[PDB]
């Protein structure tokens, strides 16, 4: 631990003071499952992203986000955002969590071909309200494909 | 160990599927060196060919078997998902077996009854509260027990059978499974005779991709091609009718004169003659016929010949080639249309790349951060795995609509930027 | 290199006529029509070879006796009894005949296998002579468009 | 030519009301505007 993060009582030797578990001049690997933290940091990232996206033009908050960029850079792959029409007849963002065993199954394999064929069939045939039903059926079928591909 | 083996075959379906093809190419490359005296083999002084054939014939049947097992493990659950899903939605939102009771047509509907009575009907669909919903929604208007009677290393000792008859009836109607069954059947027949392995060269179509886009040009208008061939047969029938009435004597296809006569005096011989040497001559029918040098019916025969030419050889063959060529053009125009639509419009809203491209890179943010298909898929993937107790207000407002199929929560003609234009808003 | 070899033999200068493609402009736009879909053309030729292989398989099993390309009768027999001769026969006088394969073959006047041979001939015609050649010409024409 | 004709009629009856000649932009502002204009308000059949 020399290259990744710097060397202070609060950065590197902090972990060594935390790591005084064994007695044989060695150290285990349960430190990482003990430290757990990203379950909290994700919600913090969602909070700060919500505040930035909804209340821009506040330099007080940009000063804050410039302190937290090392965390937001971690949680950008895992962080979603869509837009729905809420109960209040107003558009609303919806922040939520994305796994890794979904991003590593929607990306590389044949499901891109499935998406391409879906878009082809939709935008040729088409319809009024037999569009989003097709998209949702595609999403359901694709979800079962990804789940079964995880079962290995 | 069984489950690990089945997961190995399912994970390695396409690789074995491609391996059978190279096996068949090898077999049919060896078959080029066949001979007779009875169908022996004579190599170019190398006796290592018979045993290679004898082992490859076995490998092909084995790999066909493993490909069938891969198809049963991998892709069958998805078609079963689709059937169970459509059945459940027909029950809830349309009321099929309660009110409609479908025709003897729609044989899917007649076959898809004896899954209803069973325990593990929603084995794959992941919606277990189906039967409860139908008991709730029709428990009184039609019946309560009338509904319930309608609905309800030691591995190989207890399992349902009412479900696994419907399941097999589904998969044996599945097209690709039947294709792989034909594959295995021909490889099994490959040992009775080692020429039946030639039929497994037709898997290049399903295997390669661009070859399928070649053959789509023919498949796009196969109906029109077939009816054109029918028109051809009818026209040739009229021409032979005319010939059988009047021009019988020209059709002496014998040798030099003062010889026995081989002639088309009937109708069923003249018709096969015309359809066999009349279109398949490049010039028509006059090429294969005695010449009318000084007959009373000369100009009529000349008209018969050149009209055969200008209606069968030119026109209808041109119709065939034109159907192919228009197929190519149609498919290309389709793909250009999808590019134009997905470059001019958001898939979800239908707004335009003019409200957004006001700002730099607006549309390439709308379709990459805000309104992505994938982030609208992962939301469902989140909601499903989540429990109905941990839902927030937004997730519950959405989950009430998903399981009752409204779709108003998707935007349409509106967006976050249209709502909150930064205008004291 | 070819101009240097032109002195060993003064026919190797013929190969420098192929520079008209790189030289002229509109000729390159001609030949782009073929180059646009050369992959598809090549795979079409592969399909053709496979189909002819199936047809000669059928012929080698059943229709061996019609393929006497000798002179008049009571003569020695020049025949396609093997498979590797029948395949080159079909790919050399079967597509390159304008009519198919029945043109270059003894006629089935009164055989038990008559209608099967007629089917073999006209299906060869309507699948090789018409269809696949039309696919070739269509790939060119779609290239122009 | 015949194929292009049919594509033209699909484009016209998806981009315009037959009666007015307005556009599917005034209406699609609202959800399902054009598919109400050509199904409840300005139908050929209700004018017949
Ligand atoms: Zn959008
Ligand atoms: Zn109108």
């Amino acid at each position: 631990m020399e290259s990744h993060k710097h060397y202070t009582q609060s950065e590197t030797e902090f972990l060594l003071s935390c790591a005084e578990t064994d007695e044989n001049e060695t150290l285990d690997y349960e430190e990482f499952v003990k430290r757990p933290a990203k379950d909290i940091g994700f919600n913090v990232a969602v909070l700060l992203t919500n505040l930035s996206e909804h209340m821009p033009n506040d330099t007080r908050l940009q000063t804050f986000l410039e302190l937290a960029e090392s965390v937001l850079n971690y949680f950008q792959p895992f962080l979603g955002r869509i837009e729905i029409m809420g109960s209040a007849k107003r558009i609303e963002r919806v922040y939520f969590e994305i796994s890794e065993s979904s991003r590593t199954q929607w990306e590389k394999p044949q499901v891109k071909e499935s998406k391409r064929q879906f878009i082809f069939d939709v935008v040729n045939e088409g319809g009024e309200k037999e569009k989003m039903e097709l998209f949702v059926n595609f999403c359901e079928d694709t979800i079962f494909e990804m789940q079964l591909a995880a079962q290995i | 160990y069984q489950q690990k083996l089945l997961n190995y075959f399912a994970r390695n379906f396409y690789n074995m599927r491609m391996l059978a093809l190279f096996v068949a190419f090898a077999i049919n490359f060896i078959l080029l060196f066949y001979k007779v005296s009875v169908h022996y083999v004579l190599e170019e002084s190398s006796g290592y060919m018979e045993p290679t054939l004898r082992i490859l014939a076995i490998l092909h049947t084995i790999i066909s078997f493993f490909c069938i097992i891969g198809y049963y493990c991998l892709k069958v659950p998805l078609v079963i998902f689709k059937r169970e899903k459509e059945v459940a939605r027909k029950l809830e939102f349309d009321g099929l077996y309660i009110t409609e009771q479908p025709s003897e047509d729609d044989i899917k509907g007649q076959w898809d009854r004896l899954v209803i009575n069973t325990q593990s009907f929603p084995n794959n669909y992941w919606d277990k509260f189906v039967k409860r919903k139908v008991m709730d929604k029709y428990g009184e208007f039609y019946g309560r027990d009338r509904i319930s009677e309608l609905l309800g290393s030691a591995v190989l000792n207890s399992i349902d059978v009412k479900y696994q008859m419907w399941k097999l009836g589904v998969v044996f109607t599945d097209n690709s499974f039947l294709y792989l069954a034909w594959y295995m059947t021909m490889s099994v027949l490959g040992h009775y005779n080692n020429f039946f392995f030639a039929a497994h060269l037709l898997d290049i179509a399903m295997g390669f991709k661009t070859l399928r886009t070649i053959l789509s040009s023919v498949t796009h208008n196969g109906k029109q091609l077939v009816l054109t061939v029918g028109l051809l047969a009818v026209v040739v029938y009229l021409y032979t009718v005319v010939a059988f009435n009047f021009f019988r004597k020209f059709y002496n296809k014998s040798e030099d004169g003062d010889t026995p006569d081989m002639k088309c005096d009937d109708m069923l011989t003249c018709y096969m003659f015309h359809m066999y040497v009349g279109v398949r001559a490049g010039g028509g029918i006059g090429d294969e016929i005695e010449d009318p040098a000084g007959d009373e019916y000369e100009i009529y025969r000349i008209i018969f010949d050149i009209t055969f030419f200008f209606f069968v050889i030119v026109i209808l063959l041109a119709i065939i080639q034109g159907l192919i060529i228009d197929a190519f053009g149609e498919l290309r125009d389709q793909q250009e249309q999808v590019k134009e639509d997905m470059e001019t419009k958001c898939f979800i809203c239908g707004i335009g790349n003019d409200y957004f491209d006001t700002v730099p890179h607006g549309f390439e943010t709308h379709t990459l951060q805000e309104h992505n298909l994938a982030n609208y898929l992962f939301f469902l993937m989140y909601l499903i795995n989540k429990d109905e107790t941990e839902h927030t207000g937004q997730e519950s407002y959405v989950w009430k609509m998903y399981q009752e199929r409204c779709w108003e929560f998707f935007p349409a003609g509106d967006c976050f930027r249209k709502q909150y234009e930064d205008q004291l808003n």
